[PDB]
């Protein structure tokens, strides 16, 4: 529901499709890659699970 | 391609300062017909 | 100083819109000489 904010302080809600863009920005990949490949990425995650 | 995009305007910085020069240029043309 | 540099051209984001402005300005002079 809240990314990493709940472990640091007050819990702040954030959309998951934006939290994953933040993670991609964390790993050094620009965020538009997610917004252009969201469906494929979701399929990969479900297949991996 | 992006899901959830919204509609809004994007203000761009170069256009207003160049619009100052554009108004200046229009004024210069208008004054240039005066003589 | 740098070893292995190569030769190529570099594009600049201000030249094209100021070139459109220069073309507009030249067109404005051309129209202004008509009367
Ligand atoms: C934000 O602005 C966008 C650009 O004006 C706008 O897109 C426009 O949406 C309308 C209706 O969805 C389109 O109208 C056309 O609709 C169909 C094609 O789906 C045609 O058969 C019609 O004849 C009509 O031409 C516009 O073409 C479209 N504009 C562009 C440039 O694609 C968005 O809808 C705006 N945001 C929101 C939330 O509405
Ligand atoms: C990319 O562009 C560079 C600039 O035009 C170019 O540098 C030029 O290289 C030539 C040959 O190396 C020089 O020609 C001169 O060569 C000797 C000096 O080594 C002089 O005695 C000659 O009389 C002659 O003038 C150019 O002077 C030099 N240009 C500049 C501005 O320094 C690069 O060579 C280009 N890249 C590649 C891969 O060729
Ligand atoms: C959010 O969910 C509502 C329904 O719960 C839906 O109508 C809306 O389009 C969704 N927004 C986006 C950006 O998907
Ligand atoms: C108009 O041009 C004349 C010289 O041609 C100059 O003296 C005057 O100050 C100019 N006025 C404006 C408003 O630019
Ligand atoms: C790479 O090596 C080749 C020979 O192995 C040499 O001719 C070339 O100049 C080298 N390139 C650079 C950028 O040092
Ligand atoms: C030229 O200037 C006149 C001003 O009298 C204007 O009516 C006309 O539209 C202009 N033409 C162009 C091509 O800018």
């Amino acid at each position: 529901t809240s990314g990493w904010t709940f472990g640091a302080g007050p819990a702040l809600q954030i959309p998951f499709p934006m939290q994953m863009a933040y993670r991609f920005n964390g790993i050094g990949v620009t965020q538009n890659v997610l917004y252009e490949n969201q469906k494929l990425i979701a399929n990969q995650f479900n297949s991996a699970i | 391609v992006v899901i959830g995009i919204v509609n809004n305007t994007v203000y761009d910085p170069l256009q207003p300062e160049l619009d100052s020069f554009k108004e200046e240029l229009d004024k210069y043309f208008k004054n240039h017909t005066s003589p």
